[PDB]
């Protein structure tokens, strides 16, 4: 039921198969047009714009971790460390 | 009704490709046809065909070659048949084996 | 413009509407121009990544993506490091590929 | 049907958003006219505020309002309003905020006086008939000296 | 506790479950000859107490079946004479983590 | 994990006077009630 | 009946509309699809009430089609007929087998069967009216109308109703 | 009643179908705006009489097809009114 | 590419199995499926209550399945349903019932024992379904006699059978020996009078699993859809195994129903019920040991739904 | 071209769920029914281009679930049901 | 002891082979055949009498049986198991998909 | 056992023809019958006066004791004893004649279609552009005592009388 965010007790790190699924949701999203936070360098491929986003954490979006209780956290892809 | 788009061209009226006749994947060797009764179906526009429903053996889809050999024949029961020969010439490929 | 039999080409349209439309008999028509979020399904081109699986498949290595180089003739083909976890070597063996067909999921592919 | 058993969100018994229980809303139709009517004014500053950076004259202006506010794509609020319009019993708040009052004493249940307030009845037969609920709960003759009342707060046409 | 030589007629089993809450481990002498906890392969045994277990259960968000679970007839659990319901520790000297906890619960 | 361990142990199995190798195996998945050759080791 | 409602809806939002304004772009869905519809639960859908504090909740994105869905909980104005109801009602339509009442969004309809003996039919008046023993019942007539029946569908109501009885019929 | 589906392309309109059908694509399309029209598409006394009948025309070493003329023959006449009779022999030969 | 709906999307989460209340049954099914032959007479369209009718879905994509209408790619097939003239068993559950009898009384449909016993005591305990049924069919497997009064309960002393299954068939042995087949009737019926608290005290929940659901007393026919005509040459028409199936225990039900209406001896009834009961249970396993399989025309077994699930290539 | 078991748990043990969903759906069948929200069964009877749904017997016209199974999954049930099994089905989780 | 046992007699039959397998593999197989708190066997018989899913147990070995025992008890499935959600064709709670992900206004805004 | 047969009487007035009544009345002649005993007795034969039987054995009417004579002078003796049981013939009755009186205290189809339409499906079923009840599929045209069962039911109520006075 929501844990606080002084309570959250997972990895702070962004486990490989999360990375891999913001990524393609992320560059769907961008496919079908969604606004684009960063400027491109001329890029085409959307999975490469997504990619550019991550790099910068311009990704908007929030993770809901379940826990085996049933519980959850919600981590934002900003503010979790990658690689 | 309910005919192959492969191209019929090629036969000759009794419904056999004469050999010799360079044919290709999806060609029609065989012309070959059935009645139908028109209250049977009526299934599109059969109604407006009012007549045969096509059955023809095609070629192999993926095949080509050139027709080598037709003979036609009255089997032990009497039904005339017909067999069809395609020759072709397979040369050693990358993917061949041996 | 470059129609189906041309390699860099596409098959099939979809329009917002989902409906698909053939681009065979397409050119009878004579013109299609296409709007934002309309589908086109277009051959496979260069790095459009692919599973790619040899059977029995009794490693999880025994399935990986791969990245697409089109080459003439009719082999699969592919470096020689790679034939072992496959366990798989080059006389009359076949290799099953799949194609994903979603953005995401091309994007899995390439990321694990 | 009207046994006073109504369906499960029309269940007497109400929650809000907050979590807080509640009893059901029912409206007669004079406020509901009003309520409807209220919304659209502040909906219609609303529109404009982010646009910077005879009762046959009420029909008219509702329309307008109804192609300003509203899309203009529902047909049953216009037709709703005409029906609310045509059929108003009471015209003004004012006029309301007694009856509101007034038609709520005994407790009765909210199907009941909503029939109450949006139906012309004199009889206490012509309304327990109308509404079937109402007769072994409650007097003829309060019930009648109500609809008298009633009668007499109604807005003249 | 009561300690046999060879075997005890069934109706005295059948009278060891009369006193409640007080019980009756019975165990054979041939079966006591060596203590099996000092064999190498058994890893280190607690019984843990109640309040212990509640904290155990909510810190990793537990229900009890939940746990693996260990069985009475265990010459382990007949050792340290378990009940139902309560919790054993395990520790294990590990080829990988060098210390392993663990967590069991009688069936 | 759980896959990843199951292909991991049966691949080997694969490239597969005491009884060894698969046989053995087998015997110890299936959890025999009685195997062929039972032995001790006593020090 | 009109009554009022807390109702919970779920929307979907395509992911061009994400911009930070996209909240408005939500009312704006809201609106234009809750007001003036129909739904079989809770009766045809009036108005929304309590625009500004709409809550949004927190909204998750599903898998592909990559678009947002959100649940909205809203307080809106709504009417719900009901069985033995007694409504008040101008006709629209008549037909041979009964004149079609319209109450407010939801157009009622009466049986012949289910109006007195005394009350007939005149299809030799322009438009096609009632004439009873005393009341004419005509297009701009206004009709009291007891609900016998309802049938309520997913997107849609229609019901049934009879000024036979008593205290009913042209007002 | 009813039930009969016809295929037709809502944006020609023009004709009644005229179309092609692709058995490989399993779809089918109209030949003009090339507009996919469907998609997924699939791949006592008579037994006793041909009872004996087959054993006669068997012996007989006929044909199957004359053995099978002779079963439709016969499943026409059958239990007509005019026959009226002849016992199963004569109705066989 | 399936035709837009309104209806709310959602995904499955829960998954609840049951077994059909034959009133449920009738409640879902469209169509009584008297007729046992196919095609109409007039060899077009459909039988119109045979096997397939417009009621059922609709294959051959020209035909609109006229309760859903839409195509053969919309419509999901609808349910008939056929009324037994004979209460059957389930084949799959014939050992299941054979331990409930053993487990129960078999006059007053009381659990045999009580909980008065210690042993019933400490077996009720058990929170396992399947083991507390197992553990508890130990104990009432042994006692042969329901008893009317037990020292610290029901009547009806009445000595309770041995029961041996035989030839799908259920024998009853009294040593009072008596030796008497078990008719399906009396057992439902005693299923019947199994009190809530006994059947839920064995593996079965009041709402979704009942004894009497076990015993079959009207049937589903399953539409085209599961059971699809398939055309050889596409000039003659393939039949399907179930739809083969179907109309065995059709025309067998028919004339058990004509027996039973009259000139019953009674002799010929046992009989068409024992056929009844056989098709039945072959159309839904053909493979039960013992028993003589069904056998189509061609000399291959028939295809049971069994078949059709059970091995590697089979649906699973 | 088969994709198998094996084949599955592969993608398993990559632990790619999207791309094992689209090949089980997509990429093979992907079918969409109704259902109804008091009985789990697939019985509805959906007739729309006028958005009408019935299913008789639970008697309901409001409640009814649409969702996408796999089409062979749409037959193991109606398999099940014609062996006088139901396998209902919920969108709602009732045992929490 | 049977525990440790079992690992040390697994591990045996990897070293003779010559084949090298980590330790983790090996462990968790073991640890799964055992916390029933008796040795469990991986067979129709040891596993699959479980009471996991029916699903996810029909789908390995008698699935007619397992069906109809199911049935019988009106046993209930969650469909938290990876076989289940595959049959029913969405998306499993593993991998990719163990979490799930949504959009927030916050940081959307800035 | 006046009133019982009297009642028997009314009940193969009111359900059979008169053959059945007086097999029923044969019987009532004479105490027990075994299996043989009305064919004796009757001019019918024994398959025929099985179709009977099976008629009987559709109802509750009368009831069956299935004996054997042990005596072993060949294959023993099949003796059937046929033995009225009131009870049972007095609830059939009491059920049909309630079922049939619910059925005497409790429209639209298309010509083309064969469908059936309700009161609910008329308002479906109206359209506004014409005056008509039209068919969903087809959009067909749609088209389409008690006190005659009352009479009916006076004769019922005389069958109800006899039994309050067997009752009491
Ligand atoms: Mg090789
Ligand atoms: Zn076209
Ligand atoms: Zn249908
Ligand atoms: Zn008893
Ligand atoms: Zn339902």
């Amino acid at each position: 039921k929501a844990i606080p965010k002084d309570q959250r007790a997972t990895t702070p790190y962004m486990t490989k198969y999360e990375r891999a699924r913001i990524l393609g949701t992320r560059a769907l999203q961008i496919s079908m047009n969604a606004p684009v936070f960063v400027d491109l360098e001329g890029e085409t491929d959307p999975l490469r714009i997504a990619m550019k986003e991550l790099a910068e954490k311009k990704i908007p979006l929030v993770i809901r971790r379940y826990l085996p209780d049933g519980s959850f956290e919600d981590w934002s892809v900003e503010e979790l460390i990658v690689d | 009704l309910r005919m192959k788009h492969g191209t019929y061209d090629k036969l000759d009226d009794d419904g056999l490709i004469a050999p010799g006749v360079r044919v290709s994947g999806e060609d029609v060797i065989i012309g070959k046809t059935t009645p139908i009764s028109p209250d049977e179906e009526e299934l599109g526009q059969r109604t407006a065909y009012h007549s045969k429903r096509d059955a023809s053996t095609p070629l192999r889809s993926t095949e080509n070659g050139i027709v080598d050999q037709v003979l036609v024949t009255t089997n032990q029961d009497g039904l005339k048949f017909v067999k069809v020969r395609v020759r072709t010439t397979k040369i050693p490929q990358i993917g061949d084996k041996f | 413009r470059n129609g189906p039999n041309e390699h860099p080409g596409a098959k099939y349209v979809i329009r917002d509407s989902g409906d698909r439309i053939d681009l065979r008999y397409s050119k009878r028509a004579g013109d299609i121009q296409l709007q934002y979020g309309w589908k086109v399904e277009r051959h496979i081109m260069d790095n459009d990544p692919v599973l790619f699986n040899r059977q029995p498949s009794l490693h999880k290595m025994s399935m990986m993506a791969h990245r697409v180089k089109v080459i003439p003739y009719s082999t699969f083909r592919l470096n020689l490091s790679v034939t072992s976890p496959y366990n798989a070597d080059f006389d009359g063996d076949e290799m099953n590929l799949h194609v994903p067909q979603s953005e995401e999921t091309r994007a899995e592919l390439s990321q694990l | 049907a009207a046994t006073l058993q109504l369906g499960q969100e029309f269940q007497l018994k109400q929650i809000n958003h907050q979590g807080e229980e509640e009893e059901l809303i029912a409206l007669n139709l004079s406020e509901a006219r009003l309520v409807i009517k209220e919304a659209l004014v502040e909906r219609r500053r609303a529109f404009k505020r982010s646009q910077k950076k005879t009762r046959e004259k009420e029909l008219e202006s509702i329309d307008v309002l109804l192609e300003q506010t509203t899309g203009g794509n529902n047909k049953d609020l216009k037709n709703t309003m005409q029906y609310l319009t045509n059929f108003s019993r009471f015209r003004d708040q004012e006029t309301v905020g007694a009856v509101i009052q007034l038609l709520k004493s005994t407790g009765l249940h909210p199907f009941e006086v909503a029939q109450l307030g949006s139906l012309a009845c004199d009889t206490a037969d012509e309304a327990k008939t109308l509404i079937p609920s109402l007769n072994n709960k409650i007097s003829d003759d309060e019930l009648e000296r109500i609809l008298k009342e009633l009668s007499n707060l109604e807005t003249l046409y | 506790i009561f300690v046999y030589q060879n075997n005890i007629t069934p109706s005295a089993m059948k009278l060891v479950p009369s006193i409640p809450p007080a019980t009756i481990e019975t165990f054979n002498e041939a079966a006591l000859v060596v203590n099996i906890t000092h064999h190498e392969l058994v890893p280190k045994h607690i019984r843990l107490s109640s309040d212990e277990k509640r904290e155990l259960l909510k810190r990793y968000r537990l229900k009890e079946s939940q746990l693996p679970r260990i069985q009475r007839a265990d010459p382990v659990a007949l050792y340290l004479g378990l009940k139902r319901g309560e919790v054993v520790k395990i520790i294990r000297k590990s080829e990988t983590s060098g210390r392993y906890a663990s967590y069991r619960i009688c069936m | 994990v759980g896959v990843l361990a199951a292909q991991s142990i049966g691949e080997p199995a694969t490239q597969m006077k005491v009884t060894s190798g698969v046989p053995r195996l087998k015997e110890i998945l299936n959890v025999a009630k009685n195997m062929k050759t039972p032995s001790l080791t006593v020090y | 009946m009109f009554f009022i409602k807390d109702l919970s809806l779920n929307i979907t939002l395509h992911p061009s509309f994400f911009g930070p304004r996209m909240k408005q772009y939500l009312k704006t869905k809201l609106l234009e699809e809750v007001e003036g519809s129909c739904t079989g639960k809770f009766g045809y859908i009036l108005c929304v009430l309590d625009y500004d504090n709409i809550d949004i909740q927190r909204g998750r994105i599903l898998p592909t089609d990559g678009s947002a869905e959100f649940n909205v909980k809203y307080r809106a104005v709504v009417f719900k007929p009901f069985k033995g109801e007694v409504v008040d009602g101008t006709v629209v339509s008549c037909s041979q087998h009964g004149f079609e009442v319209q109450v407010g969004p939801m157009k009622v309809f009466v049986t012949k069967h289910l109006m007195p003996q005394d009350l007939t039919f005149n299809a030799g008046s322009n438009p096609p009216s009632y004439q009873s023993s005393e009341d004419v019942i005509t297009i701009k007539s206004r009709i009291r109308v007891k609900i016998e029946g309802c049938i309520s569908q997913v997107s849609s109501i229609h019901a049934i109703g009879s000024i036979k009885e008593d205290y009913l019929g042209a007002i | 009643p009813n039930l009969n589906i016809v295929l037709t392309c809502p944006e020609c309109k023009v004709y009644p179908p005229k179309i092609v059908e692709r058995f490989s694509e399993g779809d089918v399309v109209c030949a003009l705006c090339g507009l996919v029209l469907s998609d997924k598409l699939v791949d006592n006394e008579v037994q006793a009489a041909f009872a004996k009948i087959t054993m006669l025309c068997d012996a007989a070493e006929l044909p199957k097809i004359v053995k099978d003329c002779a079963k439709e023959a016969y499943k026409l006449c059958h239990d007509e009114k005019t026959l009226k009779g002849k016992s199963m022999e004569s109705i066989m030969a | 590419g399936q035709q837009y709906s309104s209806a709310p999307l959602r995904t499955v989460k829960e998954v609840q199995f049951g077994l059909f209340s034959p009133e449920e049954v009738r409640a879902i099914s469209v169509a009584k499926i008297r007729f046992p032959e196919t095609m109409d007479e007039t060899q077009t369209r459909a039988k119109i209550g045979g096997l397939n009718d417009p009621r059922l879905g609709s294959i051959d994509r020209n035909l609109k399945c006229q309760t859903c209408q839409e195509g053969m790619n919309e419509c999901p097939g609808h349910f008939g349903h056929i009324d037994l003239a004979k209460p059957v068993f389930h084949v799959g559950f014939i050992a299941k019932i054979k331990k409930v009898c053993e487990c129960v009384c078999m006059h007053c449909g009381k659990l045999l024992l009580d909980e008065h016993n210690e042993l019933m005591r400490q077996a009720l305990a058990i929170k396992d379904s399947k083991k507390r049924f197992a553990a508890i069919w130990t104990l009432c497997k042994t006692k042969m006699v329901c008893e009317t009064d037990v020292p610290s309960r029901g009547g009806c002393g009445n000595t309770q059978p041995t029961i041996r299954k035989d030839g799908l068939k259920l024998v009853g042995s009294w040593k009072k020996p008596e030796l008497r087949v078990l008719s399906t009737e009396e057992i439902l019926n005693i299923f019947k009078h199994i009190s809530v608290k006994d059947f839920t005290s064995l593996g079965f929940n009041e709402v979704f699993s009942r004894p009497e659901w076990m015993i079959l007393t009207c049937l589903p026919v399953p539409p085209p859809p599961v059971r699809p005509s398939i055309s050889f040459n596409e000039s003659q028409r393939g039949e399907d195994d179930l739809t083969f199936k179907l109309a065995d225990i059709l025309k067998a039900n028919i004339s058990l129903e004509t027996l039973e209406h009259n000139g019953a001896p009674h002799h010929a009834i046992e009989e068409a019920e024992s056929l009844l009961q056989f098709h039945v249970a072959t159309y839904m396993d053909n493979d039960i040991a013992g028993q003589p399989q069904a056998l189509q025309k061609s000399g291959r077994p028939v295809k049971s739904i069994r078949a059709r699930l059970k091995g590697k290539e089979g649906r699973i | 071209l088969r994709f198998g078991e094996m084949e599955r748990d592969c993608m398993i043990a990559h632990g790619a769920a999207s791309f094992l969903k689209e090949r089980l759906m997509e990429a093979s069948d992907a079918f969409r029914v109704h259902i109804c929200g008091i009985c789990g069964l697939m019985t509805v009877i959906a007739k729309l281009n006028h958005n009408q749904f019935e299913c008789k017997g639970c008697d309901n016209k409001i409640d009814i679930y649409q969702i996408h199974i796999p089409y062979a999954a749409k037959l193991l049930f109606q398999e099940l049901m014609a062996m006088n099994i139901t396998p209902r089905l919920y969108t709602d989780r009732s045992r929490d | 002891a049977g525990r440790a046992a079992l690992y040390k007699e697994v591990y045996n039959v990897i070293a003779s082979d010559g084949s090298y397998v980590n330790y983790r593999h090996m462990a968790l197989l073991v640890d799964v055949m055992t916390t029933q708190g008796g040795l469990t066997s991986v067979t129709r018989h040891g596993f699959n009498r479980s009471n996991t899913g029916a699903l996810m147990r029909c789908s390995f070995e008698e699935t007619v049986e397992i069906l109809f025992e199911a049935g019988a008890s009106a046993e209930l499935d969650d469909c938290r198991g990876v076989s289940e959600n595959v049959i029913l064709g969405q998306m499993a709670p593993i991998g990719t998909g163990a979490f799930d992900v949504m959009i927030d206004e916050e940081s959307l805004v800035k | 056992d006046d009133i019982v047969k009297n009642l028997l009487k009314f009940v193969v007035r009111g359900f059979y023809g008169g053959s059945f009544v007086l097999v029923l009345d044969a019987i009532l002649f004479h105490s027990v019958l075994a299996e043989d005993d009305l064919k004796q007795l009757l001019s019918i034969n024994k398959t025929e006066l099985g179709p009977l039987i099976a008629r009987l054995r559709s109802d509750r009417l009368i009831s069956i004791h299935k004996q054997r004579e042990y005596p072993p002078n060949s294959k023993s003796v099949e003796r059937v004893y046929y033995y009225v049981k009131y009870p049972h013939a007095i609830d059939a009755i009491k059920w049909k004649v309630h079922q049939v009186v619910q059925r005497l205290k409790d429209g639209y189809m298309c010509p083309i279609c064969l469908t059936k339409y309700t009161q609910l499906e008329a308002v479906q079923l109206l359209n506004f552009d014409r005056t008509e009840f039209l068919c969903s599929l087809c959009d067909e045209p749609l088209v389409e005592k008690q006190d005659k069962l009352n009479r009916l039911m006076d004769q019922i109520q005389p069958i109800i009388d006899s039994l309050k006075k067997i009752d009491d």
